[PDB]
């Protein structure tokens, strides 16, 4: 927790990389936590994560990436309390990202608007439709942690 | 309060601060770097 601590340095950002190898070992170490008195320096050194994360680009998309390998590599252990104090408001911010609409027929603008005239791809296997995929992928230039295939994979 | 100042700061019981004040006054410091 010391050598992130010195990844708090890099989780602030030493260099070009750095960023990318504190949230590997913030997540992997977060792990261990998963199978008090290291709770507290678990989330002072959380914070900086969710930084990061709270920092726009894709070091958000890692962070969610290695959430995601973390369930996939431990699966029996790993009880399902510790994991939900570490991910249930990464989880639920995918169907919210935009989809809570109520008519996804409409276009809105769903920016540079290539599909609004054919929006609502085949597979019809649904008895809602708010957005559906499309409204967070409008605007896209997401690196897609936004409801996303690294989000679906958390 | 002001970035330098002392009352909302560290700085207001630095001028008694002790050795186990010392990662106190530094706590309070040290919680503004994380977010």
């Amino acid at each position: 927790d010391d050598m992130h601590m010195v990844i708090r340095k890099w989780l602030s950002s030493s260099v070009p990389n750095h960023k990318q190898m504190g949230i590997i070992g913030a997540v992997t170490m977060m792990g261990s936590v998963a199978l008090i008195e290291c709770d507290g320096q678990l989330s002072t050194l959380l914070d900086l994560v969710g930084f990061c994360c709270e920092q726009t680009p894709e070091v958000l998309a890692l962070y969610y990436d290695e959430l995601a390998n973390l369930i996939e590599k431990q699966k029996g252990n790993l009880d399902l309390q510790l994991l939900d104090k570490f991910g249930k408001s990464l989880v639920e911010d995918f169907p919210n990202d935009f989809v809570v609409d109520l008519s996804p027929t409409v276009d809105g603008s769903f920016l540079f608007p290539v599909k609004s005239l054919y929006n609502l791809d085949e597979d019809e296997t649904q008895g809602a439709i708010a957005i559906n995929l499309l409204p967070l992928v409008s605007q896209k230039r997401v690196v897609s942690p936004i409801c996303l295939s690294p989000c679906f994979r958390l | 309060a002001v970035v330098t100042l002392l009352l909302e700061k560290i700085p207001e019981f630095f001028f008694d601060v002790v050795g186990t004040f010392g990662t106190n006054f530094p706590r309070l410091i040290v919680n503004q770097f994380k977010w």
